[PDB]
């Protein structure tokens, strides 16, 4: 069995601006197979109103979802994406970075 | 969603018929041809979904999915032939659309002809007369009766497979007092030399 | 107009864990999700309001009842799959079918499966015939070829059927599929690096490169993913190492919808 | 190795009846169907079921409902029948539904005749006619003709028995039976069938010739109301020897 681990890449929708009302997106792509559990993450704590799309399928049979929050940035609040998978031993960490 | 064949079709025994299929369908999936003969079940013939010609035996099936039109060529009839030729396509949602089907009528071929009226036995437990017309040509057709009290049927192909001989058949009859059978078959056109032998 | 494609996917999973489905299938036109069923459901539903607006509920309904055939049609297949693979536990068999419509008015069309997520079965509409990876698929492939008149359906599907489904429904939804949202471009640094960044832009396929002098530069480049907004646009990058030794003329390219975009660094 | 099996092949039904057909199949197909068959159109779909556990309307739906029973059964249900439901049913079954080339596989087929009232039920009147000595002597052959006269509906089946045993060869049964009353919508049917054989065969004393008509009529459950004898399910046959 050939498993792939996820691709994660944090970014926000427009780019951000301090106080400017904006969105946060993690984007978990190219994994096999399909169960996955993604987690938004403010300051080190899961939030609670996280929208995601469905299931999404590639040409190269693995998946892809996006995970995404409503979010306003600020210069002290930290942002990162928390994906676990069969092909992680412990859940992985991505922190947001502009 | 539209698909025509003609109703009825007559060749005859070791000709070439050609049965017609047209259909208007939003979308192609295939089309079937199944077999019906009279009283039994269809069963499949032959598929087409790519243009062409597909031959099997005696049977092959053409198709045009620009034209909308497909054919079903039976070579060297035979009685056995004899049925209803169903044609099926299966359309855009994959729901089969079927026509009225084209029942194929084989005339056979008669060797030696011999047309004669008879008269058949009373039944003591019966009380009609009982009149055959046999042995005549293919060409010859058998004329509903013009008179309300006598009862004629439709021309019938009997095949004795001991003595590889075939007949046509046609049979009248009647209760009726002024009832004979040099009058049975007087609304048909009959052979010229149609043996009429003597009563008693 | 622009290339576009639509695709169904059936995903099958043999022992799934509690909650999961077995079964799958969604239907895309260019990256849009169209069409959805699962085995959860067990209703077909669209996913794209021009789908939900233009198809009466007797097309959903017709496409519910075939969707729960195939669904154990699927099931049964993966099962004797498994069995000759003398593989235990959960294991995934996907099936992907569709076609392109091409700028110049050419088409294509692909029929493929795959198990686990590997390249499985794969259909060559032009032979009618099947390629087969291992001696499991080579098994499934003489039973398949054997029918004929399968592959001959299946040529007439991807070729005639399936190009005139993604006409149809490129009609239903060419206020969304046939749009153009040209990109928002620009250059910053960030050891020094520049990054040629896009955004806001539709459809999601667009070229982005670096150029040196004039010169190409394609093993020194590194290229960003292209990636959804959220809002129906997307965003990509592409940036470039900078040499502290030497100035050079370094100028960003975007191709995007038949627009060439030039960014010279200064 | 039985294929599509369904039953019964004939019924006669009083308006407002309930009925149930039935239709079974051991080929391991997953898909089965209910069509019904009337003179000038095409198949008509009724019910369909692309697997076990789902089922879905045709073109006709109204008036019937099904059961998918199991993976083998398929069972056409009429709750309250109409004269319009007078028609053949027959139920078909494929690998698959949607899948490509596959081809339906049918059952014999079922013959339901919808009626206000049984009272012109009718039963055939058999008799069989001894061949002509004109047409002996001059085509050596020998034509027996059976007439089953007078019955309604058209639910029969004729045969004809030589010293015991079925015979086909030298057999002709007409395809379609004789309206004796053309004018009416419920007249009663005739069926000729003529037997040929031999000079040789007819002429030898020992010889037993035989028609026998299947009709499928009322049975024990009908209603009865009229003075003659209620036309149940029966065999109505006549004989004849040979004659030296
Ligand atoms: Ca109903
Ligand atoms: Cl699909």
């Amino acid at each position: 069995m050939i498993q792939r681990t996820p691709k994660i890449q944090v970014y926000s929708r427009h780019p951000a601006e301090n106080g400017k009302s904006n969105f946060l997106n993690c984007y978990v792509s190219g994994f096999h197979p399909s169960d996955i559990e993604v987690d938004l993450l403010k300051n080190g704590e899961r939030i609670e109103k996280v929208e995601h799309s469905d299931l999404s399928f590639s040409k190269d049979w693995s998946f892809y979802l996006l995970y995404y929050t409503e979010f306003t940035p600020t210069e002290k609040d930290e942002y990162a994406c928390r994906v676990n998978h069969v092909t992680l031993s412990q859940p992985k960490i991505v922190k947001w970075d502009r | 969603q539209n698909i025509d064949q003609p109703t009825e079709m007559t060749a005859t025994e070791g000709a070439i018929v050609q049965i017609n299929c047209t259909y208007q369908t939003s979308g192609f999936n295939g089309l079937f041809w199944y077999q019906q003969h009279a009283g039994e079940a269809p069963t499949f013939l032959s598929y087409n979904v790519l243009d062409g010609l597909e031959e099997k035996g005696r049977f092959s099936s053409f198709l045009s999915r620009s034209k909308g039109y497909s054919y079903l060529l039976l070579k060297e009839l035979q009685m056995k032939d004899s049925a209803s030729y169903l044609c099926a396509v299966k359309d855009s949602n994959y729901q089969l659309i079927w026509g009225a089907g084209t029942k194929l009528i084989i005339k056979p071929d008669i060797q030696n002809p011999d047309p004669a009226v008879y008269q058949l036995r009373d039944s003591k437990s019966s009380d009609k007369s009982v009149c055959l017309f046999t042995d005549f040509d293919s060409q010859t057709n058998v004329s509903q009766s013009k008179d309300s009290d006598v009862y004629i049927t439709d021309k019938c192909v009997l095949d004795m497979r001991s003595m590889d001989f075939k007949s046509n058949s046609a049979v009248a009859w009647s209760n009726k007092s002024d009832f004979a059978c040099a009058n049975a078959f007087n609304n048909s056109i009959i052979p010229e030399d149609t043996f009429f032998p003597s009563p008693e | 107009m622009r290339t576009h494609s639509l695709r169904y996917f059936r995903l099958g999973v043999s022992d799934p864990i509690h909650g999961v489905p077995e079964f799958i299938s969604v239907g895309y036109v260019d990256s849009h999700p169209i069409t959805t069923y699962d085995s959860v459901t067990r209703q077909k539903e669209p996913r794209a309001p021009w789908m939900a607006e233009n198809l009466a509920p007797d097309h959903w309904e017709r496409y519910t009842q075939l969707l729960r055939g195939w669904q154990q049609m699927f099931k049964v297949e993966l099962k004797r799959l498994q069995r000759h693979y003398n593989h235990s536990g959960s294991h995934t068999y996907q099936r992907m079918i569709g076609c392109e419509l091409l700028e110049d008015g050419s088409t294509t069309g692909f029929l493929q499966y795959a198990y686990d997520g590997q390249d499985f079965l794969i259909f060559n509409k032009d032979t009618l015939s099947w390629l087969a990876v291992d001696n499991v698929a080579h098994t499934i492939k003489q039973a398949w070829e054997a029918n004929q008149h399968e592959l001959l359906y299946q040529k007439n599907w991807l070729e005639e059927e399936c190009i005139a489904w993604l006409k149809r429904f490129l009609e239903y939804g060419k206020d969304t599929l046939q749009r153009t949202e040209p990109p928002l471009v620009r250059v910053n640094r960030k050891v020094t690096a520049l990054f040629c960044k896009a955004h806001g832009f539709y459809p999601p396929e667009i070229y982005m490169t670096w150029m040196k002098n004039g010169e190409e530069i394609v093993q020194e480049i590194d290229y960003g993913d292209i990636l959804p907004s959220g809002d129906g646009t997307y965003q990509a990058w592409a940036s470039i190492e900078l040499d502290p030794q030497s100035s050079n003329l370094y100028s960003c390219h975007v191709e995007h919808s038949g627009v060439h975009m030039v960014l010279q660094v200064p | 190795n039985a294929g599509v099996t369904q039953t019964p092949k004939f019924q006669v039904l009083k308006t407002g009846q309930s009925m149930t057909l039935q239709c079974a199949q051991d080929m391991n197909h997953n898909s089965m169907y209910w069509y019904r068959q009337d003179p000038g159109m095409g198949l008509r779909l009724i019910y369909y079921s692309a697997s076990e556990g789902t089922t879905d309307k045709g073109e006709v739906p109204n008036g019937y409902n099904v059961s998918r029973l199991n993976k083998r059964e398929f069972s056409l249900r009429l709750e309250s029948a109409a004269p319009s439901q007078t028609s053949v049913y027959f139920c078909a079954s494929s690998v698959w539904t949607g899948e490509g080339s596959g081809e339906l596989f049918f059952g014999e087929g079922s013959r339901l005749t919808v009626l206000e009232d049984l009272k012109n039920v009718f039963p055939p009147e058999v008799a069989v006619f001894e061949p002509s000595e004109a047409e002996i002597s001059h085509t050596q052959k020998a034509t027996l003709v059976c007439l089953a006269t007078g019955f309604y509906p058209d639910h029969v089946e004729l045969s004809w028995w030589v010293n015991g045993k079925e015979v086909h060869s030298g057999v002709c049964t007409d395809p379609q039976p004789l309206k004796e009353q053309p004018a009416l919508n419920d007249s009663r049917y005739a069926l000729s069938s003529r037997l040929r054989v031999s000079a040789t065969f007819w002429q030898n004393p020992r010889n037993h010739f035989r028609c026998q008509v299947q009709f499928y009529g009322l049975s024990e459950n009908d209603e009865w109301t009229q003075d003659r004898a209620k036309p149940v399910t029966q065999i109505v046959s006549a004989e004849a020897w040979g004659r030296a």
